[PDB]
């Protein structure tokens, strides 16, 4: 089982400025294909969470330009270049590499 | 599962001299033989479509007319078979050709054919591997009276030349591969067509209609996807074929000019 | 594009099956792998089980293997849920999300794991 490790807990950023959202597996996630799998998730208050980038930095369809994924081997990071009202709720990474598929324990980001 | 997804566009050219076929199965070397059938006339105006779906219904039926020369320049893989008949529904029998890439099925039945036909490919993961389906061709087939598996007549620049004729009961193939040096894709000069296969059908074809291969996307459901094809129509009429010291149809004359 | 809907919610005494279903659309099951995630509310949204492209078929997490099985219709393109033995920390919110199996052109293919297309989150609540 892989343990995924996410930090800082809760960022509070204010609006339009750049939110760093780290990443961390404790075991290597390159997978036997070639390929990396890890993906970013974003989830609102009341609403089911929805991918915002699969396989590192790879964007998924109707995901804005604001959301970038960097990194590799065991560190991995999603940076917010603009972070607006939106943009609220908990942010999630996850790997597919190896069973079981594991889940970050989750980032919070708000505004005030 | 009927879905419209070919828009259809065509221009026209000139057939040239293409569409000579070998009238019978009897070998003729170094002679003139004037034979009267339903030939492609020479320089006679030939319909060439271009169908595109990109990722409403704009592909008709065409008619068969007396028989039907069909060419086509593209791969063995998009171009995969043709639908034959009067009404293409459960109420009159039809021809279905398909071919993939181990053999070709030919298969008469009552098939309740899609407006827009084609055989998609998708990949199954239970099988885990790409599967191909004819759901969206027909959405059923009954009653079904003939069936023929044999080895493929579209393998693999390319300029793949067919000739359909229905005389008195049987559907006659002719068939031939010319490899087309980079240029005009109905060329010059002569290649005569073999008889491939005589199918002992008995139906009325009075409209037909091409298959195309489709690929599902996994990145709209289908990828974009072309395919050009030539289709000439056959006229009753009398030709002089010149058979070489081999047995090859090398040249003809139309007596029309 | 693959749309999933989602069956409703229900409360159970504990000591019966729980029926969720997940209907997909746009792309039809057998081109899909399919996996089911729980999310407890005041946790961490976590994995139960799912598809695998390649070497078998279906596996499980390993807190929930004895207790779920998921079947898979083909016909109703509908991917069913159901676990015996409910307990009161079971009170959850189940997501069933969805990928391609594959990625690329017949000729050019690769196998693919994620999940991307997640469907809304149906609420099984275990009390009285
Ligand atoms: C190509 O077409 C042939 C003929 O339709 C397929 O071969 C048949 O496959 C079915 C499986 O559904 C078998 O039950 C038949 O016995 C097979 N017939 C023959 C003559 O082999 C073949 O699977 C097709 N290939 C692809 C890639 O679609
Ligand atoms: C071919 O047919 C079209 C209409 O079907 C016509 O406009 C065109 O002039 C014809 N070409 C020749 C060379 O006659
Ligand atoms: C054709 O099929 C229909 C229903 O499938 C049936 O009622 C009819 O009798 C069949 N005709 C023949 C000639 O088999
Ligand atoms: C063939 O079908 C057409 C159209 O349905 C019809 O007009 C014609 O009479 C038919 N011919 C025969 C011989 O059945
Ligand atoms: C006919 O076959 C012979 C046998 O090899 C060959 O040499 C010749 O080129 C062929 N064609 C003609 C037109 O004679």
């Amino acid at each position: 089982e892989i343990v995924m490790t996410q930090s800082p807990l809760s960022s509070p950023v204010t609006l339009g400025q750049p939110a760093s959202i780290s990443c961390r597996s404790s075991q290597s996630l390159v997978h036997s294909d070639g390929n990396t799998y890890l993906s970013w998730l974003q989830q609102r208050p009341g609403q089911p969470p929805r991918l915002l980038i699969y396989k590192i930095s790879n964007r998924f369809s109707g995901v804005p330009d604001r959301f970038s994924g960097s990194g590799a081997g065991t560190d991995f990071t999603l940076k917010i270049s603009r972070v607006e009202a939106e943009d609220v709720g908990v942010y999630y990474c996850t790997q597919a590499t190896q069973f079981p598929y594991t889940f970050g324990q989750g980032t919070k980001v708000d505004i005030k | 599962q009927c879905v419209n997804l070919i828009t259809r566009t065509q221009s026209y050219t000139n057939s040239f001299t293409r569409g000579v076929y070998y009238p019978d199965k009897v070998f003729r070397s170094s002679v003139l033989h004037s034979t009267q059938d339903l030939f492609l006339p020479f320089f006679s105006n030939v319909t060439w479509f271009h169908a595109i779906h990109v990722s409403r219904f704009d592909n008709p039926v065409l008619p068969f007319n007396d028989g039907v020369y069909f060419a086509s320049t593209e791969k063995s893989n998009i171009i995969r078979g043709w639908i034959f008949g009067t009404t293409l529904d459960s109420k009159t029998q039809s021809l279905l050709i398909v071919n993939n890439a181990t053999n070709v099925v030919i298969k008469v039945c009552e098939f309740q054919f899609c407006n827009d036909p084609f055989l998609d490919v998708y990949y199954h993961k239970n099988n885990k591997s790409w599967m191909e389906s004819e759901f969206r061709v027909y959405s059923s087939a009954n009653n079904c009276t003939f069936e023929y598996v044999s080895q493929p007549f579209l393998m693999d620049k390319n300029l793949r030349e067919f000739v359909f004729k229905n005389i008195d009961g049987y559907f006659k193939i002719y068939s031939k591969h010319t490899p087309i040096n980079l240029g005009r894709d109905l060329p010059q000069g002569f290649s005569a067509l073999e008889p491939l296969v005589d199918l002992p059908i008995g139906i009325n074809i009075t409209r037909f209609q091409t298959l195309l291969a489709l690929h599902r996307s996994y990145l709209s459901g289908w990828t974009a996807g072309a395919a050009a094809y030539y289709v000439g129509y056959l006229q009753p009429r009398t030709f002089l074929l010149k058979y070489n010291e081999n047995g090859t149809i090398t040249d003809a004359v139309d007596c029309a000019l | 594009e693959v749309q999933l809907v989602e069956s409703g919610a229900e409360v159970k005494k504990p000591g019966a099956s729980v029926k969720v279903s997940c209907k997909v659309s746009g792309y039809t099951l057998t081109e899909l792998s399919m996996h089911w995630v729980r999310q407890a509310p005041g946790k961490g949204l976590e994995w139960m089980g799912g598809f695998d492209p390649e070497d078998g078929e279906t596996m499980y997490a390993q807190k929930f293997q004895g207790r779920v099985t998921m079947t898979e219709d083909t016909s109703t393109d509908t991917a069913y849920m159901e676990l015996s033995s409910l307990r009161s920390e079971d009170t959850a919110v189940y997501y069933c999300a969805t990928s391609t199996a594959v990625a690329g052109t017949p000729d050019l293919f690769d196998y693919y794991y994620g999940m991307d297309v997640w469907g809304q989150g149906t609420t099984v609540t275990v009390s009285s």
